[PDB]
């Protein structure tokens, strides 16, 4: 037994927001069917409801009540009665579950502070930063909000769940140099963990065809006082008469404030040397070559989960110069091992990814997502004849296979053998790679994560930069699956059917399989 | 009876759980204050470094407090008393590091110097009688002056007088202290306004 006609609506208690705007946000008008959720769902459950409009703005000391009057005939008159309290200031932040990571590392990335006013956007951003940091599980995080109406303040509990990231190679992710050079109170036989700094070592010890050594270190908060970071690395490798390559680099990153606070700028300086005699897979055959390179990279990253992102984007724009010795600064097979004592180039890249959910998300968080890729690259030259023999692009297949060599950049193009579009004598000086993907996860957990996908790729590469043509591409299609392991990176299976030919031959097209490892 | 063997091998978890399960199932088991107090120290000895999760330290505090009232006759009441003091100082040290972090970051995005003073004040109120009261007080004074410098031009004299109030409060609390020189330069800068 109930009435059915909305005759009037009314407000009492409001000061912070205009009454007509709440009429709009309540989405009601006189002369409409009387219901209850129609009011309630729009006042206490949905993300644009009035109650949330107060709650998310730091006014947590509130209540609300739909008053019904004039219950006559077909009709009810309605009045919104609400309470406006005082805007809540944060009193304390409690954080728990950090087995292997000092609070110093995490409290510096929080966006809320004790002593400032509460707001939903700051809290959500802080949880995004913690999720992207990766030292904790990106799932099953939720803050334990506890208000206090006597003092009118709120304290936030952050219960976190820990996971350890480590894998011949080693990926120590939370390794501290201060705890190495001066243990705090007891190293107790354990590695010097903490501070969120990371160390990594890798190499091949086959020694009868391949051999390599490498090391890298990254400090995300240099000096422990500002978000600017230091990165250093070095490498060395033999391959069978032999070919010798070694080098090192140093870089420096910085968060910006101009477009937004998601942009990060990075600058890096690098050195490399190549050492050869009677070698044959490169155009160079006998000598020693050097290169000094300065790189500027502008990037923006706004995704939620590193392992299976569901919203946001990842944009990067990069340029990499080496000084122009061909000009007046340096001025003055036939003679090709000549003039490349020092190599010359300027390399440009653009790289963008874009993840959208297709079925709401938040609810049934397993979800389903549509991804999207778009990579372009150019290896320009100051002088028409002194084109660089090193740093060229190599495209086709898994991409991982190219890291048997370190003087080229390997680019996966799925559905085409391996290194197929760029054979000997046709090294790539420009490339383009595009492609959709539709993905569904089977399982998302602390230890292991699984998902399946269908793609639609398209890519190409050119030996001559002046013939770059992003609308003439070697198309593809297929399906695949990937696995994330508790103590190893990705492993996955991709099948693809190459549709177009290559250089007039259909030999490399058709059905192909790719076996991805590590991470793309 | 097993716990004392696990205690001698320094396997504090098994020692603790074989002691406690026995005096939970029957008020003294058959080893009485020895099992209780061995369990208390075993639970103490797993304590993390002062900036990890701290989960076992609150449990240790409450376990020792409940020991003091199950066996108030024990000579181990003292040996629990100074243990709960050591635990309280570690809990305060965690909050002290938090306040130090907010002072280190400073007037970066957000504010972080008002945060420092309220964090260390919360420390002073939550654990009144700790050793670290001197460090907490001088951190209040430094953060007070630091806030007074960067505040808006309508709202600086009040922060300066709050700073001088903290100066005289520090002298009232500690008529002599090793940290008075920097305090006195803070005073000489702020007393002009």
């Amino acid at each position: 037994g109930q009435k059915y006609y909305l005759r009037n609506v009314t407000w009492v208690g409001n000061t912070l927001y205009p009454s007509e705007q709440l009429n709009f946000l309540l989405r009601m008008k006189k002369g409409d069917v009387y219901n209850q959720k129609l009011l309630g769902e729009r006042t206490s459950t949905d993300d644009d409801a009035i109650g949330n409009l107060y709650y998310n703005n730091g006014y947590l000391f509130y209540n609300l009540d739909p008053v019904e009057v004039n219950i006559v005939g077909d009709s009810i008159d309605l009045e919104m009665r609400i309470y406006e309290g005082r805007q809540a200031t944060i009193n304390k932040i409690n954080i728990s579950g950090n087995d292997r990571l000092y609070e110093n590392v995490v409290r510096r990335e929080l966006r809320i502070r004790p002593g400032q006013l509460f707001s939903k956007d700051d809290l959500m951003r802080s949880l995004r930063e913690i999720q992207q940091m990766g030292h904790f599980d990106p799932e099953k995080l939720q803050p334990d909000i506890q208000p206090d109406p006597v003092n009118g303040t709120v304290d936030i509990g952050l219960p976190l769940t820990s996971k350890a990231n480590d894998q011949l190679s080693l990926k120590f992710t939370n390794f501290s140099v201060a705890n190495l050079l001066r243990p705090g109170e007891n190293y107790r036989g354990i590695l010097p963990q903490g501070d969120g700094q990371t160390l990594t070592i890798s190499g091949q010890t086959n020694a009868k065809y391949y051999q390599s050594y490498s090391i890298s270190f990254f400090d995300p908060w240099f000096g422990g006082k500002r978000p600017n970071s230091l990165s250093v690395s070095a490498f060395f490798s033999v391959q069978t008469k032999s070919i010798k390559m070694w080098g090192l680099s140093l870089g420096w990153g910085k968060r910006l404030k101009w477009p937004d606070d998601y942009f990060t700028l990075s600058a890096e300086l690098a050195y490399q040397r190549y050492n050869l005699k009677d070698w044959q897979y490169f155009p160079v055959t006998n000598g020693k070559c050097n290169d000094l390179s300065l790189s500027l990279t502008l990037a923006r990253n706004s995704i939620d989960n590193p392992i299976f992102p569901r919203t946001g984007s990842d944009f990067s724009l990069s340029v990499q110069l080496t000084p122009p010795y061909s000009l007046f600064d340096g001025k003055d097979q036939d003679n090709m091992n000549k003039l490349h004592r020092w190599v010359e180039y300027h390399k440009w890249k653009f790289k963008a990814k874009t993840y959208t959910p297709l079925m709401d998300y938040i609810a049934h968080p397993k979800c389903l997502v549509l991804m999207t890729r778009t990579e372009f690259g150019l290896l320009g030259h100051y002088n028409k004849y002194k084109k660089s023999p090193f740093g060229t692009f190599d495209v086709g297949g898994d991409g991982m296979t190219g890291y048997s060599s370190y003087a080229t950049e390997s680019i996966a193009l799925r559905g085409y053998e391996n290194s197929s579009l760029t054979p000997y004598g046709k090294e790539g000086y420009a490339y383009a790679r595009l492609g959709i993907e539709l993905r569904y996860p089977l399982m998302l957990e602390t230890s292991t994560n699984i998902y399946v996908l269908g793609f639609l790729e398209a890519g190409n590469a050119w030996h001559d930069i002046s013939k770059f043509n992003p609308f003439d591409l070697k198309r593809s299609a297929g399906i695949g699956v990937r696995i994330f392991l508790p103590m190893i990176g990705m492993m996955g299976i991709d099948w693809g059917y190459g549709f177009d030919k290559i250089n007039g031959s259909k030999e490399y097209g058709g059905s192909q399989f790719h076996f991805i490892l590590g991470q793309e | 009876m097993l716990g004392m063997s696990y205690y001698n091998q320094k396997d504090y978890q098994t020692a603790a759980q074989t002691f406690i399960t026995y005096f939970n199932t029957y008020p003294r088991g058959t080893f009485t204050e020895l099992a209780r107090f061995h369990a208390g120290k075993s639970l103490f000895l797993d304590t993390p470094e002062p900036r990890l999760d701290q989960s076992s330290t609150y449990q240790a505090i409450q376990q020792l407090q409940m020991f003091m009232e199950y066996f108030p006759n024990s000579t181990k009441k003292q040996e629990a008393q100074d243990m709960i003091f050591a635990l309280q100082d570690k809990l305060v040290l965690k909050e002290l590091y938090s306040a130090k972090l907010y002072y280190n970051l400073g007037n970066y995005l957000g504010n972080n110097y008002e945060s420092c003073v309220i964090t260390a004040q919360n420390a002073l109120k939550d654990y009144p009688y700790t050793d670290y009261r001197e460090e907490l007080s001088i951190l209040i004074l430094r953060a007070r002056h630091e806030m007074a410098i960067y505040s808006v031009e309508d709202k600086k004299m009040d922060r300066y007088r709050e700073t001088i109030d903290e100066y005289y409060a520090f002298k009232n609390e500690f008529p002599e202290s090793k940290y008075l020189k920097e305090a006195e330069k803070i005073f000489n800068e702020s007393q002009k306004v």
